[PDB]
Protein backbone atom coordinates (compact mmCIF):
# COMPACT_ATOMS: atom_id res chain seq x y z
CA UNK A 1 0.00 0.00 0.00
CA UNK A 2 3.18 2.12 0.12
CA UNK A 3 1.84 3.67 3.34
CA UNK A 4 3.16 2.73 6.76
CA UNK A 5 0.66 3.09 9.61
CA UNK A 6 1.54 4.17 13.15
CA UNK A 7 -1.22 4.08 15.74
CA UNK A 8 -1.59 5.21 19.36
CA UNK A 9 -4.72 4.91 21.52
CA UNK A 10 -5.05 6.01 25.15
CA UNK A 11 -8.84 5.81 25.58
CA UNK A 12 -11.69 3.47 24.73
CA UNK A 13 -11.94 4.75 21.13
CA UNK A 14 -9.23 4.10 18.54
CA UNK A 15 -8.76 5.60 15.08
CA UNK A 16 -9.46 2.34 13.25
CA UNK A 17 -9.13 3.29 9.58
CA UNK A 18 -7.86 6.28 7.62
CA UNK A 19 -8.59 6.39 3.89
CA UNK A 20 -5.52 6.93 1.72
CA UNK A 21 -7.47 9.13 -0.71
CA UNK A 22 -9.21 11.28 1.89
CA UNK A 23 -12.75 9.92 1.56
CA UNK A 24 -13.53 8.88 5.15
CA UNK A 25 -12.17 8.35 8.65
CA UNK A 26 -13.47 5.38 10.65
CA UNK A 27 -13.32 5.17 14.45
CA UNK A 28 -14.16 2.18 16.65
CA UNK A 29 -14.89 1.73 20.36
CA UNK A 30 -12.45 -1.09 21.16
CA UNK A 31 -13.78 -1.28 24.75
CA UNK A 32 -16.59 -3.25 26.37
CA UNK A 33 -18.18 0.02 27.54
CA UNK A 34 -19.90 2.68 25.47
CA UNK A 35 -18.09 6.01 25.15
CA UNK A 36 -19.84 9.36 25.02
CA UNK A 37 -18.12 11.63 22.50
CA UNK A 38 -20.02 14.90 22.95
CA UNK A 39 -18.18 17.93 21.51
CA UNK A 40 -15.33 15.62 20.50
CA UNK A 41 -13.15 16.57 17.55
CA UNK A 42 -11.13 15.07 14.72
CA UNK A 43 -7.92 16.85 13.72
CA UNK A 44 -6.54 16.07 10.26
CA UNK A 45 -3.18 17.42 9.11
CA UNK A 46 -2.05 16.69 5.54
CA UNK A 47 1.55 17.78 5.18
CA UNK A 48 1.91 21.53 5.59
CA UNK A 49 -1.74 22.26 4.81
CA UNK A 50 -3.82 24.15 7.40
CA UNK A 51 -5.36 21.94 10.06
CA UNK A 52 -8.82 20.56 9.31
CA UNK A 53 -11.08 20.12 12.34
CA UNK A 54 -14.39 18.26 12.52
CA UNK A 55 -16.64 18.66 15.56
CA UNK A 56 -18.98 16.01 16.93
CA UNK A 57 -22.49 16.94 18.09
CA UNK A 58 -22.69 18.20 21.69
CA UNK A 59 -24.39 14.91 22.62
CA UNK A 60 -23.24 11.70 20.92
CA UNK A 61 -22.66 8.11 22.05
CA UNK A 62 -20.54 5.36 20.49
CA UNK A 63 -21.53 2.02 21.99
CA UNK A 64 -19.12 -0.78 22.83
CA UNK A 65 -17.58 -2.46 19.81
CA UNK A 66 -19.31 -0.05 17.44
CA UNK A 67 -18.06 2.08 14.54
CA UNK A 68 -18.60 5.70 13.56
CA UNK A 69 -17.38 6.67 10.09
CA UNK A 70 -16.99 10.37 9.29
CA UNK A 71 -17.41 10.59 5.51
CA UNK A 72 -16.36 13.52 3.35
CA UNK A 73 -18.75 15.48 1.14
CA UNK A 74 -17.07 14.01 -1.94
CA UNK A 75 -17.48 10.42 -0.77
CA UNK A 76 -21.15 10.37 -1.77
CA UNK A 77 -22.15 8.25 1.21
CA UNK A 78 -25.54 8.42 2.92
CA UNK A 79 -25.67 10.36 6.18
CA UNK A 80 -27.14 8.11 8.87
CA UNK A 81 -26.25 8.69 12.53
CA UNK A 82 -24.81 7.28 14.69
CA UNK A 83 -22.94 4.96 12.30
CA UNK A 84 -22.35 7.28 9.31
CA UNK A 85 -21.75 11.03 9.59
CA UNK A 86 -20.92 13.00 6.44
CA UNK A 87 -18.79 16.16 6.48
CA UNK A 88 -20.82 18.14 3.95
CA UNK A 89 -18.72 21.22 4.81
CA UNK A 90 -15.48 19.63 3.54
CA UNK A 91 -15.11 18.02 0.11
CA UNK A 92 -12.43 15.50 1.12
CA UNK A 93 -10.14 14.70 4.03
CA UNK A 94 -7.18 15.62 1.82
CA UNK A 95 -4.26 13.73 0.32
CA UNK A 96 -0.47 13.75 0.46
CA UNK A 97 2.57 11.95 1.81
CA UNK A 98 1.96 13.03 5.43
CA UNK A 99 -1.50 12.29 6.83
CA UNK A 100 -2.08 12.59 10.58
CA UNK A 101 -5.47 11.84 12.13
CA UNK A 102 -6.01 12.62 15.82
CA UNK A 103 -9.08 12.14 18.01
CA UNK A 104 -9.57 14.83 20.67
CA UNK A 105 -12.02 14.66 23.55
CA UNK A 106 -14.29 17.51 24.63
CA UNK A 107 -11.60 18.84 27.00
CA UNK A 108 -9.06 19.34 24.21
CA UNK A 109 -6.92 16.30 25.04
CA UNK A 110 -5.61 14.01 22.31
CA UNK A 111 -6.77 10.46 23.06
CA UNK A 112 -5.81 8.68 19.82
CA UNK A 113 -3.79 9.19 16.66
CA UNK A 114 -2.99 7.30 13.47
CA UNK A 115 -0.36 8.59 11.04
CA UNK A 116 0.29 7.23 7.56
CA UNK A 117 3.63 7.92 5.85
CA UNK A 118 4.60 7.11 2.26
CA UNK A 119 8.11 6.87 0.82
CA UNK B 1 -3.66 20.66 41.98
CA UNK B 2 -1.84 21.67 38.79
CA UNK B 3 -1.27 24.97 37.02
CA UNK B 4 -2.48 25.68 33.50
CA UNK B 5 1.04 25.19 32.11
CA UNK B 6 1.01 21.58 33.35
CA UNK B 7 -2.27 20.82 31.59
CA UNK B 8 -1.09 22.53 28.40
CA UNK B 9 2.04 20.39 28.30
CA UNK B 10 0.33 17.10 29.22
CA UNK B 11 -2.40 17.64 26.62
CA UNK B 12 -0.31 17.06 23.49
CA UNK B 13 2.92 15.34 22.39
CA UNK B 14 5.99 17.45 23.07
CA UNK B 15 7.20 17.54 19.47
CA UNK B 16 9.51 20.56 19.38
CA UNK B 17 8.42 22.56 22.43
CA UNK B 18 11.35 24.40 24.05
CA UNK B 19 12.41 23.73 27.62
CA UNK B 20 10.36 26.76 28.66
CA UNK B 21 7.23 24.71 27.96
CA UNK B 22 7.86 22.35 30.90
CA UNK B 23 5.61 22.73 33.92
CA UNK B 24 7.67 24.04 36.82
CA UNK B 25 10.32 25.50 34.50
CA UNK B 26 10.53 29.28 34.24
CA UNK B 27 12.78 31.79 32.53
CA UNK B 28 15.63 31.35 35.01
CA UNK B 29 15.42 27.55 35.10
CA UNK B 30 14.90 27.36 31.35
CA UNK B 31 17.93 29.53 30.68
CA UNK B 32 20.05 27.47 33.07
CA UNK B 33 19.00 24.17 31.49
CA UNK B 34 19.68 25.52 28.00
CA UNK B 35 23.13 26.60 29.18
CA UNK B 36 23.70 23.07 30.50
CA UNK B 37 22.75 21.60 27.12
CA UNK B 38 19.18 20.53 27.87
CA UNK B 39 17.84 22.81 25.14
CA UNK B 40 14.54 21.08 24.30
CA UNK B 41 11.66 19.29 26.00
CA UNK B 42 12.60 15.92 24.52
CA UNK B 43 16.07 16.14 26.09
CA UNK B 44 14.53 16.47 29.54
CA UNK B 45 12.16 13.63 28.71
CA UNK B 46 15.05 11.39 27.71
CA UNK B 47 16.96 12.27 30.86
CA UNK B 48 13.81 11.41 32.82
CA UNK B 49 13.63 8.05 31.06
CA UNK B 50 17.29 7.27 31.78
CA UNK B 51 16.65 7.59 35.51
CA UNK B 52 13.89 4.98 35.09
CA UNK B 53 11.06 7.34 36.10
CA UNK B 54 12.35 7.58 39.68
CA UNK B 55 10.99 10.62 41.52
CA UNK B 56 13.90 11.02 43.94
CA UNK B 57 16.68 10.65 41.38
CA UNK B 58 14.97 12.92 38.85
CA UNK B 59 14.35 15.65 41.42
CA UNK B 60 17.90 15.37 42.75
CA UNK B 61 19.38 15.68 39.26
CA UNK B 62 17.14 18.67 38.55
CA UNK B 63 18.17 20.33 41.82
CA UNK B 64 21.87 19.82 41.07
CA UNK B 65 21.43 20.93 37.44
CA UNK B 66 19.61 24.27 37.74
CA UNK B 67 19.00 24.82 41.46
CA UNK B 68 15.24 24.29 41.24
CA UNK B 69 13.28 23.98 44.47
CA UNK B 70 10.80 21.41 45.77
CA UNK B 71 7.78 22.93 44.02
CA UNK B 72 9.33 23.37 40.57
CA UNK B 73 10.98 19.95 40.61
CA UNK B 74 7.74 18.32 41.78
CA UNK B 75 5.78 20.03 38.99
CA UNK B 76 8.36 19.01 36.38
CA UNK B 77 8.37 15.38 37.53
CA UNK B 78 4.59 15.23 37.63
CA UNK B 79 4.13 16.76 34.18
CA UNK B 80 6.71 14.44 32.61
CA UNK B 81 5.27 11.37 34.35
CA UNK B 82 1.73 12.17 33.23
CA UNK B 83 2.94 12.89 29.69
CA UNK B 84 4.64 9.49 29.61
CA UNK B 85 1.47 7.83 30.91
CA UNK B 86 -0.54 9.61 28.20
CA UNK B 87 1.65 9.24 25.11
CA UNK B 88 4.78 7.20 25.80
CA UNK C 1 15.10 -2.66 3.45
CA UNK C 2 13.83 -3.03 7.02
CA UNK C 3 13.38 -6.17 9.08
CA UNK C 4 9.97 -7.22 10.36
CA UNK C 5 11.15 -6.56 13.92
CA UNK C 6 11.78 -2.93 12.96
CA UNK C 7 8.30 -2.44 11.53
CA UNK C 8 6.70 -4.18 14.50
CA UNK C 9 8.46 -1.82 16.90
CA UNK C 10 7.69 1.30 14.83
CA UNK C 11 4.00 0.45 14.38
CA UNK C 12 2.84 1.12 17.95
CA UNK C 13 4.15 2.99 21.01
CA UNK C 14 6.84 1.13 22.91
CA UNK C 15 5.09 1.27 26.28
CA UNK C 16 7.11 -1.17 28.39
CA UNK C 17 8.64 -3.50 25.79
CA UNK C 18 11.84 -5.36 26.72
CA UNK C 19 15.13 -4.12 25.30
CA UNK C 20 15.10 -7.16 23.02
CA UNK C 21 12.22 -5.59 21.10
CA UNK C 22 14.49 -3.14 19.27
CA UNK C 23 15.57 -3.90 15.72
CA UNK C 24 19.14 -5.17 15.71
CA UNK C 25 19.22 -6.36 19.33
CA UNK C 26 19.14 -10.10 19.96
CA UNK C 27 19.57 -12.32 22.98
CA UNK C 28 23.29 -11.63 23.34
CA UNK C 29 23.28 -7.85 22.95
CA UNK C 30 20.03 -7.73 24.89
CA UNK C 31 21.57 -9.61 27.80
CA UNK C 32 24.63 -7.37 27.79
CA UNK C 33 22.48 -4.22 27.77
CA UNK C 34 20.29 -5.56 30.57
CA UNK C 35 23.40 -6.25 32.63
CA UNK C 36 24.56 -2.70 31.87
CA UNK C 37 21.27 -1.41 33.30
CA UNK C 38 19.28 -0.34 30.24
CA UNK C 39 16.84 -3.19 30.87
CA UNK C 40 13.87 -1.59 29.08
CA UNK C 41 13.42 -0.27 25.55
CA UNK C 42 12.34 3.20 26.67
CA UNK C 43 15.61 3.50 28.60
CA UNK C 44 17.52 3.07 25.35
CA UNK C 45 15.12 5.62 23.89
CA UNK C 46 16.04 8.09 26.61
CA UNK C 47 19.74 7.52 26.10
CA UNK C 48 19.14 8.12 22.39
CA UNK C 49 17.39 11.41 23.17
CA UNK C 50 20.13 12.65 25.51
CA UNK C 51 22.63 12.48 22.66
CA UNK C 52 20.28 14.83 20.81
CA UNK C 53 19.48 12.30 18.05
CA UNK C 54 23.06 12.42 16.74
CA UNK C 55 23.73 9.25 14.75
CA UNK C 56 27.48 8.94 15.33
CA UNK C 57 27.35 9.48 19.09
CA UNK C 58 24.51 6.98 19.55
CA UNK C 59 26.15 4.34 17.35
CA UNK C 60 29.47 4.70 19.16
CA UNK C 61 27.78 4.58 22.57
CA UNK C 62 25.93 1.41 21.58
CA UNK C 63 29.11 -0.16 20.24
CA UNK C 64 31.01 0.65 23.43
CA UNK C 65 28.18 -0.52 25.71
CA UNK C 66 27.36 -3.92 24.20
CA UNK C 67 29.79 -4.48 21.33
CA UNK C 68 27.42 -4.34 18.37
CA UNK C 69 28.66 -3.99 14.81
CA UNK C 70 27.79 -1.56 12.03
CA UNK C 71 24.62 -3.28 10.86
CA UNK C 72 23.06 -3.87 14.28
CA UNK C 73 23.83 -0.32 15.37
CA UNK C 74 22.43 1.10 12.14
CA UNK C 75 19.21 -0.87 12.46
CA UNK C 76 18.70 0.10 16.11
CA UNK C 77 19.39 3.77 15.37
CA UNK C 78 17.07 3.84 12.37
CA UNK C 79 14.27 2.17 14.30
CA UNK C 80 14.64 4.65 17.17
CA UNK C 81 14.71 7.67 14.85
CA UNK C 82 11.61 6.51 12.99
CA UNK C 83 9.77 5.84 16.24
CA UNK C 84 10.67 9.31 17.52
CA UNK C 85 9.44 10.94 14.31
CA UNK C 86 6.24 8.85 14.39
CA UNK C 87 5.31 9.25 18.07
CA UNK C 88 7.46 12.05 19.49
Amino acid sequence: SSFSQHARTSGRVAVEEVDEEGKFVRLRNKSNEDQSMGNWQIKRQNGDDPLLTYRFPPKFTLKAGQVVTIWAAGAGATHSPPTDLVWKAQNTWGCGNSLRTALINSTGEEVAMRKLVRS
Amino acid sequence: TTSQKHRDFVAEPMGEKPVGSLAGIGEVLGKKLEERGFDKAYVVLGQFLVLKKDEDLFREWLKDTCGANAKQSRDCFGCLREWCDAFL
